[PDB]
């Protein structure tokens, strides 16, 4: 389990910083327009009835 | 061996028990939430509603896009004992131009001498007797297997592309 | 107690996608002509292009698997009501009308079949029709 | 020791119950994620025209907020689809040009759409020409009516 | 990982929303996709 | 004699660590490339949605109901019918494009 451990990590560890940074990136206007996501989650249901 | 393994025991140690101080609340509460949402959507009821909408989306978004007419812009539709016994349809306008058509894939554009039809990757002959199935010699795009065709249009086919639309290899344009 | 739900319940999806791989590939495919589209036309910012079709009654629409006429509502209540579910049309493929339509879709898991909804996609009991839609009514 | 026994079991259990759907889950992940990444370039210039859509069909829906605001100008349809050459396909790909992506924004010096044909079972790219609707007459009582049905109008 | 926490805390407090958003996706996709079926255009019932 | 007192504590603590490590590895080894491909392959997509992330909460507004818009469905759509206003155009241009 440490080889394996120790393996993934030496392999990954560049695209896990590189999806850190995109997943930041991509998160960053989600989180500063919260308020239009919840009200357009909430109102997306009677409209589709 | 056991120098460099015991430091860095106690550094990995100590980097841990930091990354957990620092990190373990957050985590947990996002595993938490990201498990409910999907429970939550994963219900039987939402189950079989997302199987039907990845079932039957993709067909309204070809058929949507196959409703919009770039000559005239926007969309086309038509108005509607349940009926009457008889129907007409006078004429079909023109709602395309040659140099307006752009090919998805490159293996779809027809060859010199050839135009596509209102089945994609079925090519036909471009002549002035080549209208409502009349001139032989239709060619398949590469690819296309599995495509019934009626008899009317089998017939113009050629043999080996109407083997074609039920055997494996595809023919060779000449 | 969340975490190997969290895996198992991304798994099911992941799935799911899978299964489904070429109905993904073909709206990620057909969503940005969608935006051109849309984009041409609405050329005309306050009112958006919509044209009519000539010729009466050329496929003369199918009353078979939906709502019976004397079910239906006037237009002046605006009152929502409970949306029903397996409707669509139940002509036996003949005709030109509804060729491609709900009855036709293929199926994504099970190659060689046509059904409507992936309830009657994986059930192997037969597909027949509710009935030929006739011209003198009862649909049925 | 004993910290070390009940860390051992707890993470051994929660890996015995978790850890097959993880391997499975990584394992069906691999055509979606190639299929996601072969549409990069649809994603980026799709979501902005989107966007940018919004209000333009926002204040068409809006203008009057009782009603849509459509031109309605008569145009002919075309031939209705025929049973067996006209059944849907799902094998649709690629994008403008041969690879995936975006036109240029529409704007009025430029308007119509570049039309794109896909594997789909229906097309509408040979009404390039005005003739008339092959299934012109029918009847609905035995089924008879003049006119050839065809792919090729 | 915070701002991962607050975009799934407002999605949590919505997941009923996006069950009830699936549900009735995937009972109306196939009768309202039925109209443009006939042809290359969609049928309307035009009761004026 | 104090390892002697605990010899079986330390047979448990090794035992337990080995159940663990044993999953932890069988996970890990089942899905060491998988997980390197599948992010090679989503690290496009990753740069593209961070590139088109602030349009995102905008387009959602359309990118799903594409012919319609959700923010003014309630008012048009009244129930069963569709409320519209048509302006039958037969201007000449109109008419020499359709």
């Amino acid at each position: 389990a440490a080889g394996s451990l120790a393996d993934l990590l030496s392999d990954n560890r560049p695209l896990l910083k590189d999806t850190i940074g995109y997943l930041d990136v991509i998160q960053a206007p989600l989180v500063e327009q919260k308020q239009e996501v919840s009200d357009i989650l909430v109102q997306m249901p009677q409209a589709l009835k | 061996e056991l120098a460099n393994a015991l430091q860095d025991l106690n550094r990995v140690l100590k980097t841990t028990r930091e990354f957990l101080d620092r990190n373990g609340g957050v985590l947990t509460h996002d595993i938490d939430n990201l498990e409910q949402v999907t429970t939550a959507i994963l219900q039987p009821e939402p189950r079989d509603g997302l199987e039907t909408g990845l079932h039957a989306y993709p067909n309204l978004a070809a058929n949507v896009l196959n409703i919009n007419s770039p000559n005239q812009g926007g969309i086309i539709g038509l108005p509607v004992f349940n009926y009457l016994p008889f129907g007409m349809n006078l004429a079909s306008t023109a709602m395309t131009l040659p140099k307006q058509i752009a090919y998805s894939e490159k293996r779809l554009q027809p060859p010199p001498g050839y135009k596509d039809t209102t089945v994609p990757g079925i090519w036909s002959r471009d002549t002035l007797f080549s209208h409502g199935n009349h001139e032989p010699g239709w060619i398949v795009a590469p690819g296309m297997q599995g495509v019934q065709v009626q008899p009317a249009t089998a017939n113009m086919l050629t043999p080996e592309s109407l083997a074609e639309l039920l055997g494996g290899p595809d023919i060779v344009p000449p | 107690e969340s975490l190997p739900q969290t895996l198992a319940n991304l798994e099911i999806v992941i799935d799911m996608l899978k299964r489904y791989n070429k109905n993904v590939e073909q709206v990620l495919v057909a969503l940005p002509q969608g935006a051109a589209v849309a984009q041409t036309g609405t050329i005309f910012a306050p009112e958006g292009l919509l044209h009519f079709g000539l010729g009466i009654n050329a496929p003369p629409p199918c009353l078979t698997g939906f709502l019976p006429a004397s079910q239906w509502r006037s237009p002046a209540d605006t009152r929502t009501e409970p949306l029903p579910s397996g409707l669509y049309c139940k002509i036996p493929k003949d005709a030109p009308n509804a060729v491609r339509g709900a009855r036709n879709y293929p199926c994504a898991d099970v190659p060689g079949k046509r059904a409507a909804t992936p309830r009657e996609c994986r059930s192997d009991e037969p597909y027949q029709p509710l009935g030929t839609n006739p011209w003198y009514g009862d649909p049925d | 020791l004993v910290a070390a026994v009940g860390f051992g079991n707890t993470g051994g259990d929660i890996f015995e119950r978790g850890g097959p759907y993880l391997v499975r889950g990584a394992q069906d992940l691999l055509p979606t994620s190639a299929l996601l990444d072969e549409y990069s370039p649809a994603l980026f210039c799709t979501i902005r025209n989107y966007h940018d859509a919004a209000p333009k069909l926002a204040g068409a829906l809006g203008g009057n907020g009782y009603s849509l605001l459509t031109n309605s100008l008569v145009v002919g349809v075309g031939n209705p689809y025929v049973y067996p050459d006209n059944l849907p396909r799902v094998n649709a790909k690629g994008g403008p040009e041969g690879r995936p992506g975006c036109w240029q924004p529409i704007t009025r010096d430029l308007w119509p759409f570049p039309y794109l044909v896909m594997d789909t079972g229906a097309s509408i790219a040979p009404y390039n020409h005005f003739e008339l609707g092959q299934p012109m007459f029918a009847e609905y009582v035995w089924g008879r009516q003049v006119g050839e049905n065809t792919i090729n109008p | 990982l915070e701002q991962l926490r607050t975009v799934s805390d407002v999605l949590n407090e919505r997941k009923q929303d996006l069950a009830d958003i699936l549900t009735v996706a995937g009972k109306f996709i196939t009768s309202l996709a039925e109209a443009l079926a006939s042809g290359p255009y969609f049928k309307v019932m035009l009761v004026n | 004699q104090h390892f002697a007192e605990t010899r079986d504590l330390f047979a448990d603590a090794v035992t337990a660590l080995g159940r663990l490590s044993a999953a932890a590895d069988e996970t890990l080894s089942g899905s060491n490339a998988n997980l390197h491909t599948n992010l090679q392959n989503l690290q496009r997509p990753l740069k593209q949605l961070g590139r088109a992330a602030p349009y995102l909460v905008g387009a959602l507004k359309l990118i799903l109901t594409v012919p319609f818009n959700i923010d003014n469905i309630p008012k048009a759509i009244r129930g069963d019918y569709i409320n519209v206003s048509l302006k039958l155009d037969l201007t000449l241009s109109s008419v020499d494009n359709a």
